[PDB]
DNA sequence: ATCAGAATCCCGGTGCCGAGGCCGCTCAATTGGTCGTAGACAGCTCTAGCACCGCTTAAACGCACGTACGCGCTGTCCCCCGCGTTTTAACCGCCAAGG
DNA sequence: CCTTGGCGGTTAAAACGCGGGGGACAGCGCGTACGTGCGTTTAAGCGGTGCTAGAGCTGTCTACGACCAATTGAGCGGCCTCGGCACCGGGATTCTGAT
């Protein structure tokens, strides 16, 4: 009886977000579900690396950074990198 | 009436690339994972979940490797494929040396 | 959630617990994971804004897996992030050769 | 066993993948050309079953397989 | 600083399997090369093994079903072989 | 005796896996079974290569260990060459190979 | 500058022959410069980005190594 | 002074090219061209003699690899020759573009 | 161009069992105190990189002799595909264990 | 409580011949350019030699995110209504073959 992390409702609210009106059949969501973490679990991987092979026991906000831009074209990792940026931004910023 | 032998081959081609119905039935490719498989250990229970991953992952995998069959074959200038095909298809990518 | 008062739909705690339980670093800073929920989401919302235009495109509104891996393979980057790893029940675009039709 | 999959399965399978004829000696390649392709995943799958120490075969050991054999799958829990 | 590596314990083995054979310490590096992406191979192979079964410690039984998944049927059964006893005798001394 | 290596018959030390695995940040928990273990897996890994170093250090008549002879050693085996697929040995070589096409007609 | 067509055709006829190829063809050496090109980007980016990690301007020999190992291509003899 | 048919000097060349360790590539070229490259990237730089002779001996090898794939591709082609189709043909089976 | 032959495609009409909004609980996300430590700025050394400059040769470009492998005809022979007849068992719906 | 075994049965997934016909592929007619030797040029190959610019390493700080302790409400786990899209017959047609 594990109440186990999904992106049941995440999907949904970010889909309202970019598309007010689109919906998902669960089997997609089932695509969705890994392939989201499996993207979060290489830009982890590339991080981890960065950290060890500059000898680093502490990570900030810079590794992503440009691990994106190893892991993504410029083009894609550039918009990647500017939002999430001014995201880190505002939540310094805010409350 | 009777057609030449790749019109109806071309319309296979066609509607086998927007169609993602499994050609060969699972109970083949379950009698295929266990009989190697028995090889390995005995007792081994394949649920329903992993015998349809493997399936349609191992059918993609079939499609791919005929693609770069045809794209090698259309490289050599021919239809009909060869054995060499499909062996430099396995080799360039280094699964096999 | 934190990501509420971030301008972030995905919570900021579960990337941070992840990479927590990941056991990736020994420490990572605060903008780490609230930088990595921000990319996420950014990257979703291009998956998201295709898949319903894809979906839109044929006369329909809910999406099945084969209406996302077609907007995976319609790019060239997106393709090139997924390019050795298939999705299930997801195929190839469709594609027709010149030689083989018939003359 | 070996020689159990049809030949007009592997016909429609070459029309799927674009070939319009194939050559005699090319079929018994091709069903072992599954068959290997098959065995190295399942080579790490039954390892992964020593190392899941339960004698039933999850559908986490098959992601762990095509994870490591460059084949990952998504859409059924990969 | 103490840059440690095998240096002299690749010597040592050497000498033990044949030390009327030579070798250079360019070698040695490469050697050295060698076994740094071995060990992060297998370091990765282990914690995610570990991370499957929600472990938090790597035990030897987990090192050697990485041997079976990493190395082939015939080397892996000599490293089994020759490390059963690697753990036997280190619990007598 | 005194060292952990000398004691159980294992030569590379225990103790250099040990402190990787934990100033590593791989786990926060180490084993120590396990580094010893891994002495013993590096042992013979080692052990191998040395053991066809050795063949191919006749092959040539040579003593010293050059890349030329890693390279017509570790390649010409399939095992490890199969497991280091992506290994490239520097000022090396290729193993001098004739394909079938190269006479002329 | 337009030294992607100084490489000169003999040393990539050398490589292609080191390749075990007994005719060479003219237009081999132009592919081999175009395919080149792609290929020293993706590295270069990769070791430099490296590099640009550690908020250093000089690429040093151990990014390089980092860098092919990542990509698949790790390199003995240099260190590593 | 006498001349050879075709295929005589050649293999021996190739053999003279096989045999040997050092690098057949000629240094300052390349290294003019290693300039360039990365000097379009960011201006007044500075490379190590170290870090350059690596990226050469990794350009060497993977050069003389993919004139290997070019030969096996030319090979299941039916030919002797070697031409730029060859390796468009094998890049795109390794997938890199 | 000038006939036919099947087989898809939309229109009208038919289902459907889970998709999506909502009940609930509940524990992980989030936030007020506390610490410590490797990240971080600055400086000494320095050392290989940059660049210049002096003395030297197989490699690079082209000139020139030859024939033969690649490219296009020239059959050539052909063996799986559409079509025709024939075999069969797979799995939704059922039962049971069973572990 | 999901995972394994076992009958219904009957039409689609094959399962094996017949005609065959453009294509796979082994021989001929024909070219230029690459093998190969060499004329000619040289710019790199090898190696002193000074300026130096931040990397390696160390002096001197130190901000805030990991550990603790406490509050809630987002969201996951599940449940009900009906519906967005899968699916079967009738026209529109849409491909192509043989002449």
């Amino acid at each position: 009886r594990s109440r186990k992390e999904s992106y049941s409702i995440y999907v949904y609210k970010v889909l309202k977000q970019v598309h007010p009106d689109t919906g998902i059949s669960s089997k997609a969501m089932g695509i969705m579900n890994s392939f989201v973490n499996d993207i979060f679990e290489r830009i982890a991987g590339e991080a981890s690396r960065l950290a060890h092979y500059n000898k680093r026991s502490t990570i900030t906000s810079r590794e992503i950074q440009t691990a994106v831009r190893l892991l993504l074209p410029g083009e894609l990792a550039k918009h990647a990198v500017s939002e999430g940026t001014k995201a880190v931004t505002k939540y310094t910023s805010a409350k | 009436h009777r057609y030449r032998p790749g019109t109806v081959a071309l319309r296979e081609i066609r509607r086998y690339q927007k169609s993602t119905e499994l050609l060969i039935r699972k109970l083949p490719f379950q009698r295929l994972v266990r009989e190697i498989a028995q090889d390995f250990k005995t007792d081994l229970r394949f649920q329903s979940a992993a015998i349809g991953a493997l399936q349609e992952a191992s059918e993609a995998y079939l499609v791919g490797l005929f693609e770069d069959t045809n794209l090698c074959a259309i490289h050599a200038k021919r239809v009909t494929i060869m054995p060499k095909d499909i062996q430099l298809a396995r080799r360039i990518r280094g699964e096999r040396a | 959630t934190r990501s509420s008062r971030a301008g972030l739909q995905f919570p900021v705690g579960r990337v941070h617990r992840l990479l927590r339980k990941g056991n990736y670093s020994e420490r990572v800073g605060a903008g780490a994971p609230v930088y990595l929920a921000a990319v996420l989401e950014y990257l979703t919302a291009e998956i998201l804004e295709l898949a319903g235009n894809a979906a839109r495109d044929n006369k329909k509104t809910r999406i099945i897996p084969r209406h996302l891996q077609l907007a995976i393979r319609n790019d060239e980057e997106l393709n090139k992030l997924l390019g050795r790893v298939t999705i299930a029940q997801g195929g190839v675009l469709p594609n027709i050769q010149a030689v083989l039709l018939p003359k | 066993n070996i020689q159990g999959i049809t030949k007009p399965a592997i016909r429609r399978l070459a029309r799927r993948g674009g070939v319009k004829r194939i050559s005699g000696l090319i079929y018994e390649e091709t069903r072992g050309v599954l068959k290997v392709f098959l065995e190295n995943v399942i080579r790490d799958a039954v390892t992964y079953t020593e190392h899941a120490k339960r004698k039933t075969v999850t559908a986490m050991d098959v992601v762990y397989a095509l994870k490591r054999q460059g084949r990952t799958l998504y859409g059924f829990g990969g």
